Parts: structure tokens; sequence; C-alpha cells
């Protein structure tokens, strides 16, 4: 939330532009916990932010951190389920959930 | 009240609040006065303000004995402050503050509807050993049997009564249009938006207790019967376990591509074998008590 | 951080002073504002008192008697 | 001192992780054992030249 | 007149309201100094904090916890509040802070 | 039969749930002093192994100085 509280200070205002607003919505993605809206910002602004001057190694280490964050949340319920149902509940495909979730076992 | 008040007027009595305090509160009149911006301070919809303002009134207390429509009834605006986000249990402990001046007041119809309006809602609280003790010290009234939801806090006893969401609907028709005086039911369920609110949260209430019996009394149940016996879609059921589970207020765990679910506790080797040995000595005690007890009244009979 | 100031005012523009000030009254700097809101009946700080607070404890020169510089 | 100087010299090891200790490591650690006195403002000393 | 009541709500509001003290958050108010004449000011409107609950009072000689090593004294802390346990705002009444 | 010993007559130990009062990260950025305190006592009580691996004999005192506050 203080991110924006600084884009909209005084003097973040005299260099305003395009990569400012890079992070804002990066922010709001990861202000509501919305998994594919990162994916998304991400997406929308290449030459901006996925590129790794030295922050695109930093954002994929928290975007690494919040599949797990989310995946926890969503396992308490069942003792066994089928994988599409998660794939249905995290709105992702299922083939980057059955490598991710191989990841955690082992 | 020359212009009869707006927000210039809540920021111009907020303003000049203290400085009676800072002459000599009255007993009374400076209490009086002291009460009276925050209905101000609501009508700015301002809550967290009012609570604040609300705090200073608690130590005076013992004055409604020369107080006859003053006292006890101006909180009747402090329950509109509570009534915003949630806090049910404390306005049903707040009824039964203002349920004793009716008595003194000896009226048949405005405390009638004050055991009508406490009797609605301390369902509405969730469950707690706070609502478990306080609806068995509610209970046994010789008062509460006029009204006949002294069948509803009797059928939110204990091991469902044999219940069913659609038949509390037939038994609550009445709530609406008839009754003795009825006026509680309509403020509470029967308004628009605040009692819709309240719909959804009596439909809360009734799934939350069914839960808890089915927890007492079945080893597994099937995702087909559960939706069935809660009145709605297997998809809402699945909504309803799974925020309770990570709420870990009911121990289950489901299995949902074959649909079965169970109430199980975890099992482990050596409890469920201190089981068999626990049985065992009471057995093997309880035999000695019965051979001695039948060696007793063998032993008088053959006297006679 | 913990303390729930809420506002719009920054507070770098007393970063940026000068006037050195020993760490132990940064600390009376921010209680002092807790009481400059509360005691004038604020459920929140409004940081228009936060310029009476870092002027009160700023002024430690006594009295030095205009003398001897 | 001399121990002083030994400690330190293999303290700037253990800070890098490291077991390997260097000149270097020994050169940084005189000036930081051997110390003066700083009689300031020098008036002291020219009042007593 | 003044008096009464400057220190009446400088005690009486942070031991009624401590919701305010997370609002923004500090626990700190701890108490004036009531300095200057002996007269009657120390001991009679003492007696004037006392119109509003307040009762507690006990007493504070400022003499007995005093002792040299103060891992005793440590232990004269808490040996009075043994008794300011057993209450809500118990009001320590504190006579002669400075008098050897 | 022996006794267990108090050794309990001049007591000034802060233990049994009294000691703390306060978490490390608390301070704010005394970074360069927070690393250089923390080699001294911290270190050595815990990670013994590392100045045995050298043969550091590690230090026994440190002299904090500065102003009042
Ligand atoms: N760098 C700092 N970070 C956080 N709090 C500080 C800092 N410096 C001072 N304080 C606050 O100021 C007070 C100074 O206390 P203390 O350390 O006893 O003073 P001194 O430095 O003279 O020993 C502490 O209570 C502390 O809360």
């Amino acid at each position: 939330e203080d991110v924006q509280a600084l884009v909209s200070g005084k003097l973040a205002l005299r260099y305003a532009g395009r990569q400012t607003e890079a992070l804002k919505c990066v922010a709001q993605a990861s202000k509501n916990r919305s998994l594919a809206d990162f994916e998304k910002a991400l997406t929308d602004y290449r030459a901006e932010l996925r590129d790794d001057p030295i922050i695109s190694t930093h954002l994929a280490k928290l975007y690494d951190n919040l599949l797990e964050q989310n995946l926890i949340r969503v396992i308490e319920p069942f003792s066994r389920v089928q994988i599409e149902h998660i794939s249905s509940l995290i709105k992702l495909s299922k083939a980057d959930v059955e490598r991710k979730l191989s990841q955690m076992i082992l | 009240k020359e212009q009869n008040g707006d927000v210039k007027e809540a920021a111009s009595i907020l303003q000049e609040l203290q400085v009676e305090t800072y002459g000599s509160m009255e007993k009374k009149e400076r209490v009086e006065f002291i009460l009276e911006q925050m209905r101000l301070c609501l009508a700015v919809k301002d809550y967290i303000r009012t609570q604040i303002i609300s705090k200073k009134i608690n130590t005076k207390f013992f004055q409604e004995e020369n107080t006859e429509k003053l006292k006890l009834k101006y909180y009747n605006l402090m329950i509109q402050l509570d009534q915003h986000e949630g806090s049910y249990l404390s306005i049903c402990k707040h009824y039964r503050a203002i349920y004793d001046t009716p008595c003194i007041q000896a009226e048949s119809e405005k405390w009638q509807q004050a055991l009508k309006s406490v009797v609605l809602y301390v369902i509405l609280a969730p469950f707690d050993n706070e609502q478990s003790d306080l609806v068995h010290r509610i209970s046994g009234d010789k008062k509460l049997e006029e009204i006949p939801k002294y069948k509803d806090l009797l059928k939110l006893f204990t091991t469902m009564e044999l219940m069913r969401w659609s038949t509390l609907v037939e038994d609550y028709g009445m709530e609406l249009r008839k009754g003795s005086l009825e006026s509680p039911a309509t403020d509470v369920f029967g308004s628009t938006e605040e009692g819709e609110k309240r719909w959804k949260d009596l439909k809360n209430r009734v799934v939350e207790h069914n839960i808890r019996i089915m927890a007492k009394y079945y080893t597994r149940i099937t995702m087909k019967r559960m939706a069935q016996l809660l009145d709605l879609s297997v998809d809402e059921s699945e909504a309803f376990l799974s925020n309770l589970v990570v709420n870990k207020t009911i121990f289950a765990k489901v299995d949902r591509l074959a649909g079965i679910i169970n109430f199980q506790r975890p099992k482990d080797p050596n409890n469920l074998l201190n089981d068999w040995s626990q049985k065992l000595n009471s057995l093997m005690s309880l035999v000695n008590k019965t051979t001695h007890l039948i060696a007793k009244e063998e032993m008088i009979h053959n006297l006679q | 951080s913990k303390m729930n100031l809420s506002e719009e005012v920054d507070l770098e523009d007393y970063v940026a002073r000068p006037d050195k000030i020993s760490g132990a009254d940064i600390n009376s700097i921010c209680q002092e504002s807790g009481m400059l809101a509360v005691r004038e009946n604020r459920y929140i700080v409004l940081a228009k008192d936060f310029e009476k607070a870092y002027k009160t404890v700023i002024k430690k020169d006594e009295q030095e008697h205009e003398f001897y510089k | 001192e001399v121990k002083g100087v030994c400690t330190e010299a293999g303290m700037y090891a253990l800070r890098e992780r490291r077991v390997h200790v260097t000149q270097e490591d020994f050169e940084m650690a005189v000036a930081k054992v051997m110390q003066k006195d700083s009689e300031k403002n020098m008036s002291i000393k020219k009042l007593w030249k | 007149s003044e008096q009464i009541r400057e220190l009446r709500e400088v005690i009486e509001l942070p031991l009624t309201n401590p919701e305010l003290f997370q609002r923004v958050g500090i626990i700190p108010p701890k108490g004036c100094l009531l300095y200057g004449p002996p007269g009657t000011g120390k001991t009679l409107l003492a007696r004037a904090v006392a119109s509003q609950l307040d009762c507690n009072f006990l007493k504070v000689v400022s003499s007995s916890i005093v002792d040299k090593y103060i891992g005793e004294s440590a232990r004269l802390i808490r040996e009075m509040f043994n008794y300011a346990r057993d209450h809500q705002p118990c009001i320590i009444f504190m006579d002669e802070i400075d008098a050897i | 039969d022996v006794l267990p010993p108090e050794a309990d007559s001049s007591i000034m130990m802060l233990t049994s749930d009294q000691k703390p009062d306060v978490m490390y990260a608390d301070i704010g950025g005394m970074d360069i002093q927070k690393q250089e305190v923390r080699e001294a006592v911290e270190l050595p009580l815990t990670h013994f192994e590392l100045y045995k691996q050298i043969g550091i004999d590690p230090p026994r005192g440190v002299l904090m100085y500065g102003p009042p506050g």
C-alpha cells in the first residue's frame, strides 16, 4: 500500500511515467494475492520488468513464493483430491501445478 | 434545533462537550447532556467516535431509580451502535439489562416485546460456552411460555430435535403477518436489507447447528446425503466445510473423488489398544462387584 | 511502524532537518504527539500537533545567561 | 597486545567464512589494536612547548 | 479550583480509556509532579482525586525501599504490588518522594 | 540427602521469563554495531567450533561508549 503512497509523493511526480505504473499493478496483484493478475501484469509490461537489471530475479522469488502460499491454503479440507479441481481453485493450468507439487514433496 | 441538526451542529456540540466537565459534571443533567451528542454522531454515521464518548457513561449507573422514561431508553440507541458490525451476544446481554424497567413499569406490550426481542437472536450469536449457559439461564422462565418461541428455544436445545430448514420456514410465516404484537420479528427479520443479512445469518446458524450433531453421531457420511440434509447444493456444502476446517473449529477431512467424507478421529496404534485394556479392567471389576452382590442376596434369603 | 499514524503528512520533512537529535529524543517526539492528540480527544493523530511536539523538545538551550556566548 | 593482533587478524577471516590468514590481515590489525591518546586543540601543547 | 481538575483527567482518561492507547499506541502517561509548599496541598488534594473510585491510597514513605543494594529494593517494589494486584487501577499514594 | 542449592542472596539474574521485553530487530540501523557485538558474545556462545577451527581464543570484553542516549 505504501508503494502508491510514495509515487503520489511530490518528488516522485517529477519522474513519473511507464515503469512506475508497472510496479503499481504489481503492487495491486500482490495486494489482492491474485496469481494470474501478477502473470498478466508481467505479460503486459515486458521490457519494463521481465528484463533483469536486478529485479526480475527477485520477482521470480516473490512469484515462486506466492505459489505455495496460495497452495497451502487449499489442502486442509481434504485427505485426497483430483488435480483438475485444484487447478480450478487456483485458476491456472495443471501441468505447472504438477511440476510445482512434485517439487514440494521432494 | 434551529435548523434541527446537520453535520455542522454535530461539530458544534463535539467542540463544546467537555467544557461542562470543565465546570462540574452534574450527577444527572451532565450525564443527560453528554449522552445526547452521539446520536448526532450516528446521524453523521460516526461509530468509532461514538463508542469513545459512550464509555464515559458507564460509571454513572443506578440513577434509573429516580428516572422513569429516560435512563434505560437511551441505551436503545447504544444497541444501534452495536447494530453495525456483528456483536449479537453483547446486545442480548443488553436486552437483559433493559429487561428490568418494563417489569418495574408493569406493561404487557412494551415488556412483552422485550421478551420477544431478546429471544430472537441469542440464536444468531456464534456458538460458545457463553451462549451455552446463557440459554440455560434464560430458559426455565415463568414468563417465556407466553410466546410460541418457547418452542424455538426448545428446538435449539441439542440432538437436532429432528429439524429441517424448510420446516423452520413453515413455522415462521407469522413473523411478518400475525401474532399477539408481532413487532420485533418484523423489526429483526421482516426488514428489507437488515433482515436479509439476518436471513442469510439465520440460515448460517442452523447449518452450523447441523454440522456439530453430525460430528457427534456419524463415522462417515456421503456427499449427496449431506447436501439434502442441509437443504443446499454440493458446492455450497464444500464451501461451508472448507471455512470451518481452516477455522479449526470442526474436525473433518473430506475425500471428493468419491464424495465420502469422514468424522473419525486420527487413528493411532496404542490409544486403540489402550481402549481394549480399559474395557477389560472395567469388565473384570464389575463382575467382582456383581458376584459380591449376588453372594449377599443369596445369603439373606437362605436365612429368610 | 508500531504506531497508528494514518495521515498523508510526510515525516521526512523532519529527517532532512538539522539540529541533530539524540536517539532517546526521537522516542520523545512520537510519544508526545501521541499525547498531543489523545488529550484533545482524537482517535487518530492528525499531525498538526506533530509540529508542536517537534518544537517543544528541541528547545534545550535553557538560559546560558546570554553570556560567554 | 601481540595477542590482540593475533585475535583480530584471525577475526577478519571469521567474518569472511574463511580459514586462510594472509599478511594483509595482520597489517589491518596493527592499525586497529595500536591507537593514540589523540591530544586535541594543540593549545595545551603550545602552552607547554 | 484549577488544580482539582487539571490533575483529574490526566489520571482519569488514561485509566478509564486504555483503548485509545491502541488507537495510536503508547502506554506511558505516568502522572504529574505536585511541587510547592508543604501547606495542606500534599495531603488534601490527594483526597480530591479520591472523589471518584480512587480509594487505594496506602502510603509511600519514600524510605523503606531506598535501602542501598537494590536487589532488595526491587523486591520491595513488588512487595507493595501484592495489594496493587488485588484490584483494578490501584492508586499508590506516594508521600515524600524526595525527602531523606 | 543433599537438597537442591539456591545461591540466593543478591539476585540480579534477569531470567525466568523476565529478561527480554524486546526483540532483536527493534533497534533501528545500528548495523555495523549490531554485527560487532554479536561477534563477541552471541557468536562464540553457539558456534564455538569456528574459533577452534582457527585457534582464535574469542575475545573477553567489550567497551561501548558514546553520548547519553
Ligand atoms: N537507534 C535506536 N533505535 C530504537 N530506539 C532507540 C534508539 N536509540 C535510542 N532509542 C530509544 O531511546 C532510549 C535510550 O535509552 P538508553 O539506551 O538507556 O540511553 P543510553 O543510550 O544513554 O544508554 C531507549 O529507551 C530506546 O527506546
